[PDB]
């Protein structure tokens, strides 16, 4: 029949797909881990060696008519090898796409903006923009930053978005979908469960339902903020009116962080930090990573694996071997699993490294699944676990419990409420610029915005 | 949205009583299977049915986030008592020095 | 004086179709005018500079 042949190439698909993935992540991770001019080509010969893979078992899958197999568990790999992604586009228009996106990507990377006063200095967007629009507190000199990025950058990449939405809605129409928006949608789709469907119409009125139960909450943390930056910006701020773009925080205000200090509700009172009280019991970059794991081991999950100790770079190598340090966990394939991160003895590292192991436990889980179904449920899925994991462990009740912040410490509800904001501005500081950002542009993949 | 769903329905099996900010998960092996069953599924499932594992529901909630920060909405329903909670689309900073 | 001297130095010009590579005076533009042999390019060089 058709699905006995279909299972067959399945099977014959996973060895070699298993196979090839191990050899380039292996050589995509020396290379990250080891800076060196002999890895680069490497990592770029394997890289090579799976996408024409991926692309001729692609090709070769095409023929097995969809709407005949019922094992579901079938039918979601084959998926995900028919999609046809930007192949159907001609040859020339997928070369231009291309040259678009890197044009973009390099614009972005390399623009740079200069003073008007000494024109043989200007500062580039990564250090030196995001610094002054992080920490200033001239009104002009952050003005001078926002204007500069979006009249110096921005208007270099007009023409170029013009041709993007244009390309990618005929890459899109060309695989059955409305638009690209329709596309990107297209991941929470459900199909055929009876009960659990979900269709790509239905995201969108399931966000505008879920912002409307925010606004109460967010326009009271507006009204707090306004009311409390009419204080550092006085005669700049209407007290009725909304916010300047340029005093936010940051370049784009998509958090509103860096306004903690200008907001704590209670500025005497200082926060829960434990930094001093780790280097006072001598802890370095590994008893960490030992309390990291018994926190998972207490709450039932697995271990961890040997080769996770022995391959991982828990430190910084400090020599001349280089390596850039993103936080970050790899799950190489048949059985290796290791963290790649600089740890400092601080904090903020006592808490990425519950938010890593998070994911490496996540991986650890579905590691008995065929090779195209290891994945988070959908796209949202993966980072919401390590999000919890690291919001569980910066509780005063379980620092209490590990040895730091000595038992005689009382949290009072000042402690609290100055905690509280803390993420809310994070957190509900970011729903409305996520939402409004991801609606303008579904309209515009729509020719809704002329 | 799911960050709070998860954490909601994980404490609340792992039987905690103060508000949800302060709740653990440690020393709570019947809230790990909760979880641990959700996690071994990939994407060999609909994601619908995978968070119902968990939360008990089909769908993204808001009321989890809502009472994760239900201290900080009533300290500031209190503290916004005398100021306009609220903003006008018309103000702006350049239009007082506008001619027309 | 040291204005004067640190704008020789520094100062750089860059092409009118991509803003993101401009050159110095001394390994780039004396490079265009002494080699180069067409004459738009080398306007371009001697204009800019000035
Ligand atoms: C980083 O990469 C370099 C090459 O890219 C590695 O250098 C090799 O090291 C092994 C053992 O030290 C030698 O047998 C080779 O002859 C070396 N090759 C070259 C070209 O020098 C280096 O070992 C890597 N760093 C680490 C820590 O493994
Ligand atoms: C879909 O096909 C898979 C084969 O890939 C079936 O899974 C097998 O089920 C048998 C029945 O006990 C087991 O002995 C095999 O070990 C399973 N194989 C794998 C890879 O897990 C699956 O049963 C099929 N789906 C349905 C609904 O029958
Ligand atoms: C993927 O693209 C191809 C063409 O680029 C689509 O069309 C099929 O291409 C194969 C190639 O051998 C033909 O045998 C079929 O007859 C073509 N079908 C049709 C309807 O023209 C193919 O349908 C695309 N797949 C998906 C899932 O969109
Ligand atoms: C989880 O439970 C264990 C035991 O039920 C706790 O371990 C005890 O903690 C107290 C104070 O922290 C110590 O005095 C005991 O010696 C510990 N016993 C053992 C066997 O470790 C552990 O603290 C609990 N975890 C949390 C976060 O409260
Ligand atoms: C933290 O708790 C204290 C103690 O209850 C609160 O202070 C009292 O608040 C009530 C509420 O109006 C007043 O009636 C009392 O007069 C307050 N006591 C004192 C000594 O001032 C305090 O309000 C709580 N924190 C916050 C942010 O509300
Ligand atoms: C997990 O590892 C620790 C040592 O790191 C060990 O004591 C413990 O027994 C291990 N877990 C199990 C279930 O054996
Ligand atoms: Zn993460």
């Amino acid at each position: 029949t058709i699905e006995e042949q279909a299972k067959t190439f399945l099977d014959k698909f996973n060895h070699e797909a298993e196979d090839l993935f191990y050899q380039s992540s292996l050589a995509s991770w020396n290379y990250n881990t080891n800076i060196t001019e002999e890895n680069v080509q490497n990592m770029n010969n394997a890289g090579d060696k799976w996408s024409a893979f991926l692309k001729e078992q692609s090709t070769l899958a095409q023929m097995y008519p969809l709407q005949e197999i019922q094992n579901l568990t079938v039918k979601l790999q084959l998926q995900a090898l028919q999609q046809n992604g930007s192949s159907v586009l001609s040859e020339d228009k997928s070369k231009r796409l291309n040259t678009i996106l890197n044009t973009m990507s390099t614009i972005y990377s390399t623009g740079k903006v200069c003073n008007p006063d000494n024109p043989q200095e200007c500062l580039l967007l990564e250090p030196g923009l995001n610094e002054i629009m992080a920490n200033s507190l001239d009104y002009n000199e952050r003005l001078w930053a926002w204007e500069s990025w979006r009249s110096e950058v921005g208007k270099q990449l007009r023409p170029l978005y013009e041709e993007y939405v244009v390309l990618k809605n005929e890459m899109a129409r060309a695989n059955h979908y409305e638009d690209y928006g329709d596309y990107w949608r297209g991941d929470y789709e459900v199909n055929g469960v009876d009960g659990y469907d979900y269709s790509r119409g239905q995201l969108i009125e399931d966000v505008e339902h879920t912002f409307e139960e925010i606004k109460p909450l967010y326009e009271h943390l507006h009204a707090y903020v306004r009311a409390k930056l009419m204080n550092a910006y006085p005669s700049y701020i209407s007290p009725i009116g909304c916010l300047p773009a340029h005093l936010l925080g940051d370049m784009w205000g998509r958090f509103w962080t860096n306004l903690y200090s200008l907001t704590v509700p209670f500025g005497q009172k200082p926060n829960i930090d434990v930094t001093d009280a780790m280097v006072d019991q001598a802890w370095d970059a590994q008893r960490i990573f030992k309390e990291a794991e018994k926190f998972f081991v207490s709450v039932g999950l697995p271990n961890m694996t040997q080769g996770f100790w022995e391959n991982s770079m828990l430190t910084d190598p400090g020599n001349v071997q280089k390596a850039v340090c993103h936080p970050t966990a790899w799950d190489l394939g048949k059985g290796d699993f290791r963290i790649l991160m600089c740890t400092k003895v601080t904090m903020d590292d006592f808490l990425t490294a519950h938010h890593e192991m998070g994911h490496i436990q996540y991986d650890m889980a579905y590691a008995a699944q065929p090779f195209l179904l290891r994945n988070g449920a959908n796209e949202g899925f993966h980072e919401a676990v390590g999000e919890i994991m690291s919001l569980s462990a910066a509780t005063p009740k379980h620092l209490k419990s590990i040895g730091l912040l000595s038992p005689d410490f009382q949290e009072d509800n000042e402690t609290e409420i100055n905690f509280l904001l803390k993420q809310a501005l994070t957190i509900v500081g970011t729903l409305p610029f996520t939402y409004m950002l991801e609606k303008w542009r579904w309209m515009v993949f729509k020719g809704e915005i002329p | 949205l799911y960050q709070f769903q998860f954490q909601e329905a994980l404490c609340q099996a792992a039987k905690h009583e103060g508000p949800l900010h302060k709740c653990d998960i440690s020393n709570s092996t019947e809230a790990g299977q909760k979880l641990f069953n959700m996690l071994r599924l990939g994407k060999s499932e609909p994601w619908t049915l995978a968070l119902e594992n968990v939360v008990g529901a089909k769908n993204m909630n808001v009321r989890p986030l809502l009472n994760y920060f239900e201290p900080l909405f009533t300290w500031l329903k209190d503290q916004n008592k005398n100021s306009f909670v609220g903003w006008s689309t018309d103000w702006s900073p350049y239009a007082d020095q506008s001619i027309k």
